[PDB]
């Protein structure tokens, strides 16, 4: 027989979506464009392209949330606040996003492409520029479009 | 207590005979690439006709098995390059199947250019912002 | 206490006292000029075994080969050495010009050390808390132990590199065949992708391979060099 | 419980071979479970083997260290050599970054040119894919 | 804490199958590197973009057929003269462009591409003339 | 009961999206239930969504207001542009006439050129037909 | 403003810092170039880089 | 019917392997290269090419261990510490290894070749050079590869 559910349920989608918004990973849901926005405090160490060991659990319900949708291209892009220069900053955020997409295709996505890139605070979501990775500007964002 | 080091999972004989066919397929494949690259030397890259760019130095990670059109349109869309084609597409699809891991978009299009050998070619013009895909003239 | 002449003195292990403003240009073969102040020398000499030491206000311009270099307070050198160098500094500035082979360099102070050509075989550079070394031609085994709050900038195309930064140091490396990096609360900037690279980061530590995107042909990270 | 017999007994438990041999002591580390696949990225989930091997070789602080990398019959000879060289070289940087002084160490890659089993069989080639760590 | 990868070769036969896959797929790519004939853009023979303001008009065309009628009509859509030099064979040079909004000089580029060497296109933009040559 | 969490909870109840996003705050208003059909006449029966959105943006009295209109794939590109421009422009006059000073506001029409879903499916194109309201 | 070596086609360069390699078969000994710190000794005849 | 076991069991292989390591004959097991290393005190008299009579029991579970594997070529090579000269030493170790391989193909091996040779302390496993056959350098080694 053909399958009713594709290894996913809508109750589990909104259960992970409430749990990610309770742990502060903000899931925006516009049309079929999905955005999960992750502060860089909640994954890495400060001004580093290196994961903390506990933050792979945060990546676990990120990846188990990304199980649930039929998707074609995830793009993951990272940007933080200014530390030395924009050149050092863009090298940091490129390494940052490529490390988290290396873990995300180590884990389960059914995406066909993950595009991955980093920017040098070129798109900052607040004008308040407190510090390093504790800034809410300092974030990675994982955006995709849910196919059909 | 005595133990040899690699205690892996239990495999089955399906993948055992698939693997020991696949290695002789790979062996015959590599010696054919050896004789072919010595019988005509490759004089030329494709990095002059796909040269790299800032905002082509983003990275991508691809598995793909369909036609070349949707993939190159998606690479150029996330490269912020406008995408065109030259030449009409043939009725048989030029099918590529890229399954590679963390390389930049310029080498993605270089490998797409290579896997569509003599059926298409990717050109990138980087003082403009255009990725184009030219079909063959047959 | 000046000494400014072009002759053949040629045998002087001269540990001079203060205000010895010797701008000599003599043929000092068996030379060791350990001046203590005010040296303003602009010579064209040939020493080949010089264990030179220089204290405060030592501006020099020499075309002679040395063997050892010591700095005490503050200086400005421009020397053309040839064979080997055991160099150590203290809160000073130094520049060297010709092809040298610096085997070991230990800088435990504020040292603005520069060498326009270093063609060595195993350059071990240990740095402590204040210095700024900028040495760049071509090594074959670099060992940059920055135990330091200091900077070690390099465009030195080393064949093998082993750089460990310990506490908010900043090291700019360039490895041809072998890249070895350990960072701790610090920064290690890889300006060239090696043939095989390996980098380990500690707490709050950044081994970011900060090469210039949009090169003419930036080589991508291959299957043997793609580390996270 | 903090000693030699304890740490070799649990390296038997997390499946790394050790041989005592006169002065020569050699760890055989499987690349298949201590590296992510066909890469010089270390298998980061298998950290307690890596901490336990470096906890073992704090015990020998004056020996020179030979480290060598091994593959099996697949791929070009260049791919064999560079992959074995890359994996041996990054295990050498792991020991250097976990604190062995760099002129004790020696990384070298063999494209299965020593070949402790035959590559014609599956489990034998699995045994061929390894890192040897020798010291005196 | 971590996980291993889900489809990971963690198994002593599937490792051999997958490193065989790596060796066959890279050796296929150097087969492609040796057979992939390119020509450099120093000597690519195709038309440029002739960067005049009338040619950067945004147009839309759905057509298959004989080349001279389109490029006559791109000339009077661009307000340009259309010259033809050479003789059309009685088997016509046949093109097809079906695009629904794009740029007008780029039309003239993939007419030159779909012509190939049966015909060719030049644009002289100071004269405001396009021309079609046969062979 | 007169506050932010109350009014966003009942804009969820009368099916208008809101996103908090740093400083950028955006209401997504469906034109299909907040406009009479294919027209810039506001759906006058759905006044409590309109009073509740203007009751929400009394809370931000110094932000500049971007308002933008969206369609889907039907019609000519001119019809897409002028219909989206007309609906965004009359929502801009609604906010100006309900009392926001006219140089805070910006009406602009996109003929689905941002396209938050695909137009190939029914419910996705229903999501594409919208008004975005951004401010800082 | 380079500094060539006497061996088979090596040359240091002191614009900022370079140790690149020539070919020494076409003999472009112009001694006049725009040397940059992006591995480009752009001479009068052709361009030279750190060869590999 | 075809045979399941080939005159051998894996429990008996590791039983002899523990018993040989308890009596000090060290069995290294690398891949399918098997090494059994025998000190020359445990077989011969000192600086002699002559077996003791009790040491053929040590050769009995050496040969009954060598029953258990399918093997193509055993090589047996012997080397001891320095006694007079390297020429006398290499004659000693050649006679030493050829005597123990003569007994091993008197006994049961299913090997097709036994290569047998001796060296003049050219490969010594420790730098500590106490004496004659009581040195741990003074040893014979029996190495083979277990076929399939």
């Amino acid at each position: 027989l053909p399958c009713r559910v594709d290894g996913a349920c809508d109750a589990t989608i909104i259960k992970m979506m409430t749990d990610l918004n309770k742990k502060g990973i903000k899931v925006a849901s516009v049309g079929q464009n999905y955005l999960i926005s992750i502060p860089a405090s909640a994954l890495f160490a400060d001004q580093s392209p290196r994961l903390n060991w506990a933050s792979y659990s945060l990546l676990n319900e990120i990846a188990a949330f990304l199980k649930q949708f039929r998707k074609i291209a995830i793009t993951v892009t990272s940007y933080s606040s200014k530390y030395v220069s924009v050149k050092r900053e863009r090298a940091l955020t490129l390494a940052r996003s490529r490390v988290v997409s290396e873990y995300l295709w180590s884990q389960g996505v059914d995406s066909r492409i993950i595009f991955t890139q980093g920017l040098g605070s070129d798109k900052p979501i607040t004008s308040y520029t407190l510090g390093g990775d504790r800034s809410p500007n300092a974030r990675v964002e994982i955006t995709f479009r849910r196919a059909v | 207590k005595f133990k040899k080091p690699p205690i892996n999972n239990p495999s089955d004989d399906a993948t055992i005979k698939l693997a020991e066919a696949a290695v002789s397929v790979s062996d015959s494949m590599l010696e054919m690439a050896k004789v072919e690259k010595v019988i005509t030397p490759p004089s030329k890259d494709n990095t002059l006709t796909i040269p790299n760019a800032y905002n082509l130095q983003a990275r991508a990670s691809v598995d793909w098995s369909g036609p070349i059109e949707e993939l190159t349109a998606r690479i150029a869309k996330a490269a912020h390059f406008r995408f065109r084609v030259l030449g009409k597409s043939p009725s048989v699809p030029v099918l590529i199947s890229i399954s590679t891991k963390d390389e930049s978009l310029a080498e993605i299009l270089r490998d797409i250019d290579y896997q569509a050998g003599k059926k298409a070619s990717i050109h990138v013009y980087p003082n403009s912002q255009v990725v184009e895909l030219r079909y063959a003239k047959i | 206490a000046a000494a400014a002449a072009a002759a053949a003195a040629a045998a002087a292990a001269a540990a001079a006292a203060a205000a010895a403003a010797a701008a000599a240009a003599a043929a000092a073969a068996a030379a060791a000029a350990a001046a203590a102040a005010a040296a303003a020398a602009a010579a064209a000499a040939a020493a080949a075994a010089a264990a030179a030491a220089a204290a405060a206000a030592a501006a020099a311009a020499a075309a002679a080969a040395a063997a050892a270099a010591a700095a005490a307070a503050a200086a400005a050198a421009a020397a053309a050495a040839a064979a080997a160098a055991a160099a150590a500094a203290a809160a000073a500035a130094a520049a060297a010009a010709a092809a040298a082979a610096a085997a070991a360099a230990a800088a435990a102070a504020a040292a603005a050390a520069a060498a326009a050509a270093a063609a060595a075989a195993a350059a071990a550079a240990a740095a402590a808390a204040a210095a700024a070394a900028a040495a760049a031609a071509a090594a074959a085994a670099a060992a940059a132990a920055a135990a330091a709050a200091a900077a070690a900038a390099a465009a030195a195309a080393a064949a093998a590199a082993a750089a460990a930064a310990a506490a908010a140091a900043a090291a700019a490396a360039a490895a041809a065949a072998a890249a070895a990096a350990a960072a701790a609360a610090a920064a290690a900037a890889a300006a060239a992708a090696a043939a095989a690279a390996a980098a380990a980061a500690a707490a709050a530590a950044a081994a970011a391979a900060a090469a210039a995107a949009a090169a003419a042909a930036a080589a991508a990270a291959a299957a043997a060099a793609a580390a996270a | 419980r903090d000693s030699k017999r304890k740490i070799i007994r649990d390296l038997q438990k997390q499946d790394i071979q050790y041989v005592e041999y006169g002065d020569t002591r050699t760890l055989i580390i499987p690349t298949d479970k201590y590296f992510m696949f066909s890469s010089p990225r270390l298998n980061e989930i298998c950290y307690p083997g890596l901490n336990n091997v470096i906890r073992l070789l704090n015990f020998y602080p004056q020996s020179t260290i030979y480290v060598a990398g091994f593959t099996d019959n697949v791929g070009s000879r260049s791919h064999k050599r560079k992959l074995s060289q890359a994996q041996a070289e990054t295990m050498m940087t792991f020991l250097w970054a976990n604190g062995i002084a760099a002129k004790r160490l020696k990384a070298e890659g063999y494209g299965d040119k020593n070949a402790i089993s035959d590559n014609a069989i599956i489990h034998g080639s699995a045994q061929n894919r390894r890192i040897e760590i020798q010291w005196f």
